[PDB]
């Protein structure tokens, strides 16, 4: 065939989103876990299966204990990751790898070892002909098709912030701030509590993950919201358990997204996202600011929250300069846009010489990451 | 296959009304019919009809006769259920997989189904491995043996050779058309075909299957009989890839773990019909590692592979323990007492062997006792040689006592158990590569190149048979045991006091002089090996002489006085006064033998030790065979009729001195002749092998200007084989430019006139057949390097005068009467109406009549599509070349659109459109094109070949890619086509302002501007792609 395709994987924390470089969406996204059997098991004929990878961990939750392999972009458990990628190759995708190039997203800031051992496990575990490392920002701003923003990135992971003008990239102006979807989840967890709902365990936690994925919200102004919560009517809503047991949750519904706005509520000093972002944009050169104040890209999973791009609008405004219009440009599918900038980015032609050969790994070793690549 | 015009001829002639309309719709019926009888007789008729339908016009309703056997699967008569898949072991399932993408109402048919006409995963899964679970055991036999023919004809989606179905039928009529360690394992590099080990992988895939995740006695017993005839046609040594799943994982032991616990059951082995199968195919999964592994058992060197071979090594002395127990009537390392598994084997082996001692029956096949003992020491033989001293030397004393008592029931192989001890106890791709580019240079390579002692009470016992027997399987395994105990130099004590045994093997040679013995064939190779390697300890006078008696006065050579010289020339010349003498008697007999293509084989080996001997003896003796061969092949007294003999005697010019082909006096009196009478296939087909075979030296051995100096001397003339000259046989100022070219074009014109107007049984045979259309194919391999390698001017230019001219009045096939018959080659023979397209382009004759009924310029017949997509690969790689020529460029632009994108992935075809790109005028009519034919360019692969086809092109008609990226193209639901057709519009706009502001407005009209913003606008295409809608506002405010 021409061109071979391509394989692209995001592994942010939390998913992984897989599938062939060439298309629009995705084939395979599924959940980051290696979950083991705690209880040891008494019948025969059982598994027994070691550990369960994947959504398969999701069915089977009672049992198992759950890892996440990475924390905060970092990869904590190797073996872990390698069962991850074996599962999304021969589990969902079905290919050889040495038939195809794979594109890794990775995270800035992130440390060395995670680049240089992920190339590492490519050649020397998945032999592969050809593969890349690339920032996750980036690839979002490729798939809103614009040349110039900054991408305000926030996985399960991390946070993240690239300002980017007309390609180019600043490393100085480059945030990183450790506040993601797990941090709101185990914030999430704490603030039921207080509510008489005790969610104590792994697979629990996932449980209130699927609550916050759709039950939460940010207000459009926290205090005005917190205020109306005394006469609850709207804010309340009903949400069933996989046990058959009832949750109501009010005003701890909204207040969970608003931790991004405020992170003196999970103890942290570093600034919220909107100043973040600021930081950012001040580190930035004067005569650009004008168009990232303008082309503010949302990416990632814990963006999706309704109501975020408004508070963000508002604060943002209110902080900057007046004499310029502060457009947040969030598209709904920002969830996959990393990975379909790696689709687009390995569809390009040019990028095709840019490859991390098989052979110049081999000749150079698992150093030249950084050396060839951002 | 016209069933167009060959139905014309007869309806004026006899005015019935009969197509093959109406009697397709009356088999399809008895199919359907309800005896069972009935049913028999109507299976057998699609053993011969569905074959010929599925390549031809009529292929729509050949595919359905496909279809209604699959219901006829899972009726409960015996019969009709074996000749249902000898009518699906004949189908060629690559040719099948191509009318599927080309159906549209068929996928639907009946009822109106949505989905895909899946034939072959619901003829493989569903009857052929599904019928492997019958509860007969005539029908579990015949199921195994079609998956020996399926194999070579699956074709699989996607391979990383053979891509799409129009590529896989092309492959397999271009091999047709254009060219001591034990049996079970390989030592070779062993190249293979890279495509055919991926069609072996998935048929050892779903039989593994039901092997492990059966639930019925009858799936796991008849599944342990298909595996063994794979291993016997497809051995696991050779295509070792295709068997690998897991072990080592790197050479394979494949799949070798599961059936090693059938056989520790107390269950499987119990019954010898497929016991004696799972026995041949456990040894030949260990021995596949032996070109791996082998730097207790210290050769095999790996530990994960040890408790294979412990564990068959300790199944197969203790089932030659219950051998020994039963052929002698005595009471029950190898013991089967003290296991109450193997007391079950006992009562199994002794039903068998009741009912041969009371039934005299001796010529049989199937015995299972007999059937059985064939089988284990078989493979007690093949592990031994993994085996080393050290292993066996508690064992010398074991295997020994058995052989005794299992000697006369089978003694053909109980001595290859007994020859192999004594070596371990001493010891020791896309269409345009497949039809021509890879057949084509395999050609011009090899030209290059041509420019250039416990065993004594058992070893008394085995020569008292050879005496006494005659079946002849016996004496031929009896004559390789004593070879090897005078290589391993065994004293001569065999005999201890007289010459008993070497006086009986020269009374033997009276018997086959005579004829006086019933199959000298199979012992007449083996005889003389025996007697050669004695007298370097009767002598090399005394061999020679026995030799000379078979061959004048006894029966024909190819069996008896050629097998009988390859043991002496190989262990004479290759291995003082007394050994001159002898080398000169042994050339004078193959002088009177060199008629035989087994005979040429024997006289490459004397050529090459005078090279290596004493160079001045090398060039006296290729002279001496240069006047005899050659008088030969004028007269056609030479064997030639194999394409095993067209390959004997190429290699013999090239090892022939070319002192003795320097002078061109004797191969052209030898060439330009007319044999006796070419009425019959057998000398029609002896003329035309003489003229292949010394034109591979005018081309190789001698260029271009010493052949034409020497026919302006040699009256040579033209009117040799002439049409007034061709005609009465078959019933029955010239140039040296002018002499040689009218001599290869009317030989293209005999081959022609056969295999169209000829019967394919009466007058040929198919053998025959294999090699007379085999001769049509390496001599349009000869035409081709003529006209293009330049060497040889003088010839090229003599034919662009000839297919210009007419013929002399009607005395020659002219070029309108040679080109008919080719039309009517296009259905029969695929491959070589693509070798008759690229001989008519070299000549500068480009006649459109004829490029027009190739092309079809304005289901489908399957065997057209190889020559109508390989006819438009070869006219543009003759466009590419000479593109001066304007007029050759807009009319396969224009005319052929739809076929000029979907090529675009091959090395003639690509090269044809980066030229477009360089010219200026020709890349303005590539786009009007595809604004015709955006109607079929929708489907999601045709449009991944435009982008790649648009993404470079020229910079004066950029103007015109940017209203067809917006207007048509854009709007397709693809999410990413819309998103690889927004890198390819932005970038027009960037190159452009750079650029001359005043070619570029000219290029992009002010008022044809204002048409693209309007559609953008109304509908919400301008929103979606935001990086397309800034360039163009920044356009207008500059100008």
């Amino acid at each position: 065939e021409d061109e071979t395709t391509a394989l692209v994987c995001d592994n942010g924390s939390g998913l992984v989103k897989a599938g062939f470089a060439g298309d629009d969406a995705p084939r395979a996204v599924f959940p980051s876990i290696v979950g083991r059997p705690r209880h040891q098991g008494v019948m025969v004929g059982m598994g027994q299966k070691d550990s369960y990878v994947g959504d398969e961990a999701q069915s089977k939750r009672g049992i198992l204990t759950l890892k996440y392999p990475i924390e905060h972009g970092i990869i904590t458990n190797w073996d872990d990751m390698e069962k991850i990628w074996h599962h999304t190759f021969y589990n969902e995708l079905r290919v050889a790898p040495e038939e195809h190039p794979t594109l890794l997203t990775e995270a800035p800031l992130n440390p060395k070892a995670n680049r240089e051992k992920m190339t590492q496990i490519m050649f020397e575990t998945f032999n592969v002909p050809a593969m890349y490392v690339a920032i996750q920002a980036v690839l979002s701003l490729y798939a809103s098709g614009r040349t110039t923003g900054i991408v305000l990135d926030s996985g399960d992971g991390v946070t993240h912030n690239v300002p980017i003008y007309e390609g180019y990239a600043l490393p100085h102006a480059i945030m990183r701030l450790d506040l993601a979807g797990r941090d709101l989840t185990d914030y999430l967890m704490k603030i039921l509590t207080e509510r008489g709902y005790s969610f104590v365990t792994t697979a629990e936690r996932e449980i209130v993950r699927d609550i916050k994925e759709k039950l939460c919200y940010v207000a459009l102004d926290f205090e005005n919201e917190m205020a109306t919560a005394a006469s609850s009517s709207s804010l309340e809503k009903s949400y069933e358990l996989p046990d058959g047991q009832v949750i109501t949750i009010g005003n701890e519904r909204f207040r969970c997204p608003e931790t991004l706005f405020q992170p003196s509520f999970i103890g942290m000093e570093s600034a919220g996202i909107h100043e973040t972002t600021y930081n950012s944009i001040m580190k930035c050169d004067i005569d650009i600011r004008k168009d990232l104040y303008a082309n503010n890209v949302m990416s990632g999973g814990t963006t999706m929250y309704p109501g975020i791009a408004d508070r963000m609008q508002k604060e943002i405004t209110a902080l900057a300069p007046s004499t310029m219009k502060i457009k947040i440009i969030a598209p709904p599918e920002r969830k996959y846009s990393v990975w379909i900038g790696g689709s687009i980015l390995a569809s390009l032609s040019t990028f095709q010489q840019m490859w991390i050969t098989k052979q110049e790994y081999d000749e150079a070793g698992p150093s030249i990451v950084h050396r060839k690549c951002f | 296959f016209h069933v167009g015009d060959w139905m014309g001829t007869i309806r004026t002639l006899t005015g019935n009304t009969f197509s093959l309309a109406d009697c397709i719709p009356l088999l399809r019926k008895t199919l359907k019919d309800e005896s069972s009888v009935t049913c028999k007789l109507a299976c057998t008729a699609v053993r011969n009809c569905v074959m010929s339908l599925c390549s031809s016009s009529y292929s729509e309703l050949g595919l359905q006769l496909i279809i209604d056997v699959l219901t006829l699967r899972n009726s409960s008569y015996w019969l009709v259920r074996t000749e249902l898949l000898e009518t699906l072991a004949e189908i060629d399932f690559r040719l099948v997989s191509f009318l599927e993408a080309k159906a549209e109402n068929l996928h639907r048919g009946a009822h109106h189904y949505t989905g895909l006409l899946k034939l072959q995963e619901r003829v493989l899964n569903n009857v052929v491995i599904h019928l492997l679970g019958d509860e007969d055991p005539r029908v579990r036999h015949v199921a195994a043996a079609s998956l020996i023919r399926l194999v070579p004809k699956l074709f699989y989606k996607c391979d990383q050779g053979q891509a799409d179905p129009v590529v896989a039928v092309a492959r397999d009529q271009s091999s047709v058309y254009l060219k001591r360690i034990y049996r079970g394992y390989n030592l070779l590099p062993s190249i293979t075909d890279v495509t055919m080990e991926n069609n072996l992988s998935r048929v050892i895939a779903a039989v593994s299957h039901e092997l492990i995740t059966s639930t019925t006695r009858a799936l796991t017993f008849g599944c342990c009989e298909a595996l063994c005839l794979l291993s016997t046609a497809f051995p696991v040594c050779i295509w070792s890839l295709g068997w690998h799943c897991g072990v080592p994982p790197l050479c394979t032991v494949g799949m070798a773990t599961m059936i090693l616990t059938l056989l520790s059951s107390a269950w499987f082995p119990l019954d010898l019909s497929a016991h004696q199968d799972a026995l041949i195919l456990a040894g030949n999964l260990l021995a596949a590692s032996a070109p791996k592994s082998l730097r207790v058992w210290p050769a095999l060197g790996d530990r994960a592979l040890v408790p294979m071979v412990e564990q068959l090594f300790s199944h197969l002395l203790k089932v030659i323990n219950i051998c020994a127990h039963v052929l002698d009537d005595v009471a029950p390392l190898g013991s089967f007492y003290h296991l109450p598994s193997y007391l079950r084997l006992h009562d199994v082996l002794k039903a068998t062997h009741a009912n041969y001692k009371v039934t005299l029956d001796l010529q049989n096949s199937t015995e299972k006792f007999g059937g059985f003992l064939r089988s284990a020491l078989d493979v007690l033989s093949q592990i031994l040689e993994l085996a080393t001293l050290q292993d066996i030397g508690k064992c010398v004393e074991e295997i020994l006592g058995y052989l005794k008592s299992c000697f006369s029931r089978e003694p053909m192989m109980a001595t290859v158990c007994v020859q192999q001890l004594l070596k371990t106890l001493f010891g020791t791709p896309g269409l345009y590569h497949y039809c021509f580019m890879a057949p084509y240079t395999h050609f011009t390579q090899a030209l290059a190149d041509a420019s250039l002692r416990l065993f004594e009470p058992l070893v008394i016992k085995a020569l008292k048979q050879y005496t006494t027997t005659t079946c002849v399987q016996l004496q031929k395994q009896v004559l390789d045991l004593l070879a090897q105990l005078v290589q391993l130099r065994v004293n001569y004590c065999l005999l201890d006091s007289d010459q008993v045994f070497i006086g009986f093997v020269l009374k033997q040679f009276e018997y086959i002089e005579v004829g006086q013995f019933r199959e000298s064939e199979a012992i007449i190779p083996n005889i003389f090996f025996f007697l050669v390697l004695l007298s370097y300890e009767i002598g090399i006078p005394k061999i020679i002489q026995l030799c000379d008696g078979i061959m004048a006065s006894g029966r024909k050579a190819v069996t008896h006085a050629i097998p009988a010289l390859q043991p002496i020339v190989h262990d004479l010349f290759v291995l003082g006064k007394e050994l001159e003498t002898q080398k000169e008697v042994v050339v004078s007999m193959l002088l009177r033998l060199i008629q035989y293509h087994q005979v040429l084989e024997m006289f490459i080996l004397v050529l090459q030790q005078c090279h290596k001997e004493n160079e001045d003896k090398w060039k006296r003796l290729s002279r001496q065979i240069a006047d005899i061969i050659l008088p030969m092949l004028a007269k056609q007294q030479m064997h030639i009729d194999s394409h095993e003999a067209l390959g004997v005697l190429n290699t013999l010019f090239e090892i022939l001195a070319p002192s003795s082909l320097r002078p061109v006096d004797m191969l052209l009196r030898s060439m330009f002749v007319t044999p006796n009478t070419m009425a019959s296939v057998s000398t029609v087909q002896l003329w035309i092998s003489g003229i292949l075979a010394i034109l591979r030296v005018l081309i190789s051995q001698s260029t271009e200007d010493i052949v034409l100096s020497r026919i302006q001397e040699l009256s040579f003339s033209p009117y040799l084989i002439s049409c007034t000259v061709i005609n009465r046989l078959r019933d029955g100022k010239n140039l040296p430019e002018e002499t040689f070219s009218r001599f290869l074009l009317q030989l293209v014109g005999i081959l022609l006139e056969d295999i169209v107007t000829k019967q394919l049984k009466v007058e040929m045979s198919e053998q025959q057949h294999t090699f007379y259309c085999q001769e049509l194919g390496t001599l349009l391999m000869c035409l081709i390097h003529i006209f293009k390698s330049g060497m040889f001017r003088r010839i090229t230019a003599a034919a662009t005068r000839l297919f210009r001219s007419d013929g002399c009045g009607g005395s020659f096939y002219t070029l309108d009467s040679l080109n008919l018959r080719a039309r009517s080659m296009i259905t029969t023979h695929p491959a070589l109406v693509l070798l008759w397209c690229q001989i008519l382009l070299l000549v500068n004759h480009t006649d459109y009549r004829w490029w027009a009924e190739v092309q079809q310029t304005p289901l489908g017949m399957c065997n057209r599509e190889i020559v109508r997509r390989g006819a438009l690969i070869l006219f543009c790689d003759y466009v590419c070349q000479n593109l001066h020529d304007s007029e050759h460029l807009t009319w396969l632009i224009v005319n052929h659109i739809q076929d000029l994108i979907s090529l675009s992935h091959e090395p003639p075809v690509q090269d044809f459109i980066s030229a477009v790109h360089r010219n200026s005028a020709a890349s303005g009519l590539f786009i009007q094109a595809i604004q015709s034919r955006c109607e079929n360019l929708s489907t999601p692969t045709m449009l991944k070949k435009t982008l790649q086809c648009l993404e470079g092109i020229h910079l004066s008609q950029s103007g015109a890619v940017l209203t067809l990226y917006v207007d048509r193209l854009l709007c397709t639901p693809f999410r990413v086509l819309a998103r690889m057709v927004d890198i390819l519009a932005c970038r027009r706009v960037e190159m452009l302002l750079a650029a001359n502001l005043q070619s570029s407005m000219a290029q992009l009209p002010m008022e044809e501007l204002n048409r693209i913003q309007e559609y953008l606008q109304s509908s919400g295409l301008a929103q979606r792609h935001q990086r397309l809608y800034s360039l163009l506002d920044r356009f207008r405010l500059s100008t």
